[PDB]
RNA sequence: GUGGAAGUCUGUUAGAGUUGGUGUCCUACAAUACCCUCUCGUGAUCUAUGUGUAGGGGUGAAAGGCCCAUCGAGUCCGGCA
RNA sequence: GUCGGGUGAGAACCCCGACGGCCUAAUGGAUAAGGGUUCCUCAGCACUGCUGAUCAGCUGAGGGUUAGCCGGUCCUAAGUCAUACCGCAACUCGACUAUGACGAAAUGGGAAACGGGUUAAUAUUCCCGUGCCACUAUGCAGUGAAAGUUGACGCCCUGGGGUCGAUCACGCUGGGCAUCGCCCAGUCGAACCGUCCAACUCCGUGGAAGCCGUAAUGGCAGGAAGCGGACGAACGGCGGCAUAGGGAAACGUGAUUCAACCUGGGGCCCAUGAAAAGACGAGCAUAGUGUCCGUACCGAGAACCGACACAGGUGUCCAUGGCGGCGAAAGCCAAGGCCUGUCGGGAGCAACCAACGUUAGGGAAUUCGGCAAGUUAGUCCCGUACCUUCGGAAGAAGGGAUGCCUGCUCCGGAACGGAGCAGGUCGCAGUGACUCGGAAGCUCGGACUGUCUAGUAACAACAUAGGUGACCGCAAAUCCGCAAGGACUCGUACGGUCACUGAAUCCUGCCCAGUGCAGGUAUCUGAACACCUCGUACAAGAGGACGAAGGACCUGUCAACGGCGGGGGUCUUAAGGUAGCGUAGUACCUUGCCGCAUCAGUAGCGGCUUGCAUGAAUGGAUUAACCAGAGCUUCACUGUCCCAACGUUGGGCCCGGUGAACUGUACAUUCCAGUGCGGAGUCUGGAGACACCCAGGGGGAAGCGAAGACCCUAUGGAGCUUUACUGCAGGCUGUCGCUGAGGACUCUCACUCCGGGAGGAGGACACCGAUAGCCGGGCA
RNA sequence: CGAGUGGCUUGCUACCUCGAUGUCGGUUCCCUCCAUCCUGCCCGUGCAGAAGCGGGCAAGGGUGAGGUUGUUCGCCUAUUA
RNA sequence: ACGACCGUAUAGUACGAGAGGAACUACGGUUGGUGGCCACUGGUGUACCGGUUGUUCGAGAGAGCACGUGCCGGGUAGCCA
RNA sequence: CCAACC
């Protein structure tokens, strides 16, 4: 997580940067199928190792909580 | 690091050259300038008052 | 004394110009006859180095492959429309006209075929509120009401890389590197910290503004620094 | 156990720099040099060439620093005896 | 460097040999810039050369650079210019928009050349051998031809293939050494043509419900392994090239580790890592054409820049030569280079100075201060506290071990890889040289890496992430331009502009009276044009009515400038200092008082604290980690000291040669007193004093060097400030023109904006010209 | 209360020096003064002695090491004739 | 070119109720200063002899280099305290 | 003490 952070930074900046990269890098269900094989590829891109699917999503997750609103209105 | 002697070592950069248009070394390779005649400025000639005494 | 570095700016010299020849692509929307008988093909997601966001890349039936300005949840393959009978789904483009109330949208014409001028950053977007057969009202990220022609054209949807913000840059190195994708000059020397010959601010034994900083609005440049005709400043009241 | 992150550590690797000696020099080797010690050395790193910004103007992580040994306003000639 | 010798009129330094040394990322090899003939030969020594000179980068005279395939030339990069258009009083000026061109010689892209021979000096250029590319012609084949591919790309970790090099094993050829049998060198051979293909991707078969696979991640009924197949790599292997070339000769064979080069897997980004010409796609024979420019040499402790043959500065590649060891480290040594970081001779060679070695006992007593010097040191094993943001602190601390020889064990395919065992054995000392941390505690500051005063400041200053406030919906906010126009901006509030504070953590009190900003405003005040009255046959002018912004007045606002006292059990002027911290990097008093520590402590630490004159983003407190930052203490150690000595190297001294500068009113062998514009070698009185020369450390010449940087004076200069004077940009606002029709309104036709266009939005407003009022250190 | 001497402090003055006489403390090295701290020789005593206290001659010699502080001075410690 | 002190004998004496407690003189030593000297002790001693690490000369022998001794041990003369 | 101005 931090810890490559070292001593360094204080609690919260790498508090913030671990649960961020650890929801950041967790097993995602595919929207192409329903896999967890969803990976990060850059800032906003994610890709389904699985079924190749590369699509947009959050910056640091593939979905976010407005982008999880469009679909119901 | 000085900008006397020390800093004249590093000068290897071609700038100003003999002038097609005056025959002056005077024309800036990186400008494409002469800075005594004018050559790749104007058309005339590079002149001024001040390059003499003001009632000469 | 001296030009301020507000004034250093407007010359546009390198120092402050964005750079440019890097940018990939100016995302507008397409200039449909009509019909809407214009769709296209996700044929690619990637980064906008001007934006810190993806964008997508699109091969339009007629041939033409262009950039777009995609909301969250666009992938390749996907096939997306523009145009009036456009369908009302994610990533698909139509004159807010023939949107619905209470669909979030981005990429929001300011005057109908200019290509889009609200709501493009990371994670963001505007919402259409009321309809009507003169002027159409949306809500823009900032919170502001906005009246438009029904015939500004929109994009269904959020933009995508939300959640950018959230994350601290942590390191001086990283904002760096943010900073080199952008027309800014950083880092940035405190008014206080310079000489009195470089910034009304400058001078004095201790640092200090020797005076108050909120400005006039009528103040001309070189002048109008710190607080600008603040309406009130502080968070107390 | 694996893995190999890091404006991470050691390091006269290259390279960059310069805390102290208030050493040597001070008609110098040198109009900013020499020696030992010392600091940095995967990064906001260092570096070559090309290119851009010009004088009340630039450029400045700000020291009134730097803009060809010259800067609290360059240099040249002129105003000017 | 030395001994011999060579040449010469002349030899320490020109050449030969020997002996002795120096340089190893350079003192060697190839080059970029830059220089410009410095290159080669012959003849010279008046000039230049730190002495000399027969020598030379010097002087005289000649000579030398050879290209289809190495650069240029071609392409486009940041970006530049030209023309058109527009602005400007104007232009050699100026932004945009079109078009054209320009812009890369080591080091971006890119059609094609290798090996050897030759010259005093060139050489992938000439010559020999072999090969290749493009275009064009002719002939055969071909109808395909443009879709796609390539050119074409970041950072970090890593597998596989694999050449050179190096090393190991054995053979062959030659050399060296002379108790042994060792040691060294060589053992060669290109482009190109042909051929082989690992990885990746894919296809067939197959049928895994737990197997397949990796250094690691991973893979699969959406089809795993296995089996077969398509496509498909090296600057690599293999064959030719080659009874080519090269070598005195032999003219090897295998292996390990493997730079180059080839090809994969993984990870990172609030960062996304060029473009274009060109090439492929798209066969072959023979022939012809391939012009133009560069090509020497230096590339640096003498060919460049620094006035110099300057200890400075100056890019690239040789990053794989041997031992060593972790190593591109030290030290030693090859290939190669040099004795030119170019004056010599002499004295046991004194004083004194620069570097440096060794010092008994004491051990920081020295000093502002352990400044300087030293102590420690590599690797392995044991062991490791307070505190902490749980990362760290930490190599904490402290303790032990370390060579050689003989024979072995374990890991691994193996190494000329690594980890151990047993026995034997030497020294004062086994990281034996070299390389190589001294350690601990308390306090202050800044959180951290980072920045800075080129040339006296590296810090506590600047930056920073983090916190906060302000402006702005884009025909925006902010900023540049006289204008035409422009940056921000291929950007759009999760934006970016303007400011303040300065990681995390716990917090951030009271004050809106003044000043600032902003909002509102019945009434008051408030300019010009038009309007009305008076005046003028007109005009000047006087007065009136209307009244915009602005001000009065009201309100909001302190993470806005800033403020938080005196008096009494309120007063100025709004409030009257809360949490914290506190004799502070702020406390004058002050060496405050108590304690700790010391023989003794204006220091330091802890506590108290009425704070001359602490205090909350003018941030307060606190704090792990970090630091060439400030202060204090301890252990260890030591010539810092007691108290100095001896030694080493280079100078100093004498000799040959070369050969400056600073300074100079005059006189001048002075000393003690006095006098004098009161600080005299020179005046007065005495004293002393034979001349000259060498060495010395510097008492005096108010020594030399610089028309005092302090201070004052000048109706001197400049930079900076502001509620100084006076103005000028700029912004807001009214009015007039642009400007049209029917104190409130509709419309469309100018004009503006959006749109490729149709058309849409807006609209007599806005923009622009003119003027009036307000603000106006932004500027003079 | 009165009379003086010195030229260490401080003040006063503006005579010398602004085409410069480098500034505190310390250190090192040399000479000197006496208004004497010790040492020699004396006088007095509220001088038994021992020792103090005060005074006279006298400048030959000596007057040291350390803790805080840049400090001078001073405060402090152990030695000392 | 010598200054000063301590100690012993005088003497537990003179003096004094006691407590306490001298001197003349004769001696031994210490300290500061001074001049000289090296038999003794100590330092140095890149004369010299030895041990030994890395590397090179093939090993051996014998040597170079590692800063003007690679490092370590001993140390004559001389010079010194 | 003192090394200027406060
Ligand atoms: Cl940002
Ligand atoms: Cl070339
Ligand atoms: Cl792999
Ligand atoms: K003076
Ligand atoms: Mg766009
Ligand atoms: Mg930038
Ligand atoms: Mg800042
Ligand atoms: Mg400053
Ligand atoms: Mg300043
Ligand atoms: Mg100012
Ligand atoms: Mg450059
Ligand atoms: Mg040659
Ligand atoms: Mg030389
Ligand atoms: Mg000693
Ligand atoms: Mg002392
Ligand atoms: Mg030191
Ligand atoms: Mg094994
Ligand atoms: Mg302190
Ligand atoms: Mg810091
Ligand atoms: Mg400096
Ligand atoms: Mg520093
Ligand atoms: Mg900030
Ligand atoms: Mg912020
Ligand atoms: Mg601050
Ligand atoms: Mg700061
Ligand atoms: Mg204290
Ligand atoms: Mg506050
Ligand atoms: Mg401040
Ligand atoms: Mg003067
Ligand atoms: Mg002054
Ligand atoms: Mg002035
Ligand atoms: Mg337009
Ligand atoms: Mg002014
Ligand atoms: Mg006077
Ligand atoms: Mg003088
Ligand atoms: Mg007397
Ligand atoms: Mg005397
Ligand atoms: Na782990
Ligand atoms: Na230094
Ligand atoms: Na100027
Ligand atoms: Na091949
Ligand atoms: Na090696
Ligand atoms: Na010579
Ligand atoms: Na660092
Ligand atoms: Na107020
Ligand atoms: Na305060
Ligand atoms: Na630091
Ligand atoms: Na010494
Ligand atoms: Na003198
Ligand atoms: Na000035
Ligand atoms: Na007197
Ligand atoms: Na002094
Ligand atoms: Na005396
Ligand atoms: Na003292
Ligand atoms: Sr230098
Ligand atoms: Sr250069
Ligand atoms: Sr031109
Ligand atoms: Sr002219
Ligand atoms: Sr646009
Ligand atoms: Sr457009
Ligand atoms: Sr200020
Ligand atoms: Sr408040
Ligand atoms: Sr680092
Ligand atoms: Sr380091
Ligand atoms: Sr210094
Ligand atoms: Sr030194
Ligand atoms: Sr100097
Ligand atoms: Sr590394
Ligand atoms: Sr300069
Ligand atoms: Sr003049
Ligand atoms: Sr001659
Ligand atoms: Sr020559
Ligand atoms: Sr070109
Ligand atoms: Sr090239
Ligand atoms: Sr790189
Ligand atoms: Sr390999
Ligand atoms: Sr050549
Ligand atoms: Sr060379
Ligand atoms: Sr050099
Ligand atoms: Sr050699
Ligand atoms: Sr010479
Ligand atoms: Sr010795
Ligand atoms: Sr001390
Ligand atoms: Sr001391
Ligand atoms: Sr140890
Ligand atoms: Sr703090
Ligand atoms: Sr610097
Ligand atoms: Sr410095
Ligand atoms: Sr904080
Ligand atoms: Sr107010
Ligand atoms: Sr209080
Ligand atoms: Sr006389
Ligand atoms: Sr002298
Ligand atoms: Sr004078
Ligand atoms: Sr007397
Ligand atoms: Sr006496
Ligand atoms: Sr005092
Ligand atoms: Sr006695
Ligand atoms: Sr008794
Ligand atoms: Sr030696
Ligand atoms: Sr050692």
């Amino acid at each position: 997580r931090s810890g490559r952070f070292g001593a360094r930074y204080g609690r919260v900046s790498r508090r913030r940067v671990a649960e961020i990269e650890s929801e950041m890098n967790e097993d995602h269900a595919c929207p192409n199928c329903g896999e967890d094989r969803v990976d990060r590829q850059g800032t906003g891109i994610w890709q389904c190792s699985y079924c190749d699917y590369k699509f947009t999503g959050g910056s640091y997750k593939p979905e976010t909580p407005g982008g999880k609103t469009v679909r119901r209105s | 690091t000085g900008a006397g002697t020390p800093s004249q070592g590093k000068k290897n950069t071609t700038t100003h050259t003999k002038c097609r248009r005056c025959g002056e070394k005077s024309y800036h390779t990186k400008k494409k300038v002469c800075s005594s005649c004018g050559f790749g400025k104007s058309a005339k000639r590079r002149d001024y008052e001040w390059q003499s005494k003001a009632g000469e | 004394g001296r030009r301020i570095q507000g004034q250093r700016r407007g010359r546009g010299t390198s120092t402050f110009r964005a750079p440019s020849h890097r940018y990939k692509a100016d995302l507008e929307h397409r200039k449909v006859e009509d019909g809407d008988v214009i769709a296209g093909t996700v044929v690619d997601i990637e980064h906008d180095p001007a934006r810190s966001a993806p964008v997508a890349a699109v091969e339009f039936e007629d041939g033409d492959r262009r950039l777009i300005l995609a909301p969250e949840g666009v992938g390749v393959g996907d096939e997306l429309q523009v145009g009036v009978s456009a369908e009302i789904a994610p990533g698909n483009t139509l004159p807010l006209a023939e949107i619905p109330e209470g669909v979030p949208v981005c990429n929001v014409e300011s005057s109908p075929g200019d290509g889009g001028k609200f709501a493009r950053a990371s994670g963001v977007n505007a919402q259409l509120l009321t309809h009507d057969r003169n002027v159409a009202v949306v809500k823009l990220p900032s919170g502001e009401m906005k009246r438009l022609d029904p015939q500004c054209r929109a994009t269904i949807g959020v933009v995508a890389g939300g959640g950018r913000t959230d994350k601290p840059f942590v390191k001086a190195g990283n904002k760096h590197h943010k900073m080199k994708a952008r027309g800014t000059k950083w880092p940035n020397v405190r008014g206080v910290a310079m000489n009195a010959v470089d910034h009304p601010f400058g001078g004095g034994g201790r640092q200090h503004p020797g005076k108050p900083k909120s400005i006039s609005r009528n103040a001309p440049p070189g002048r109008k620094v710190g607080d600008i005709a603040s309406k009130r400043t502080g968070r107390g009241g």
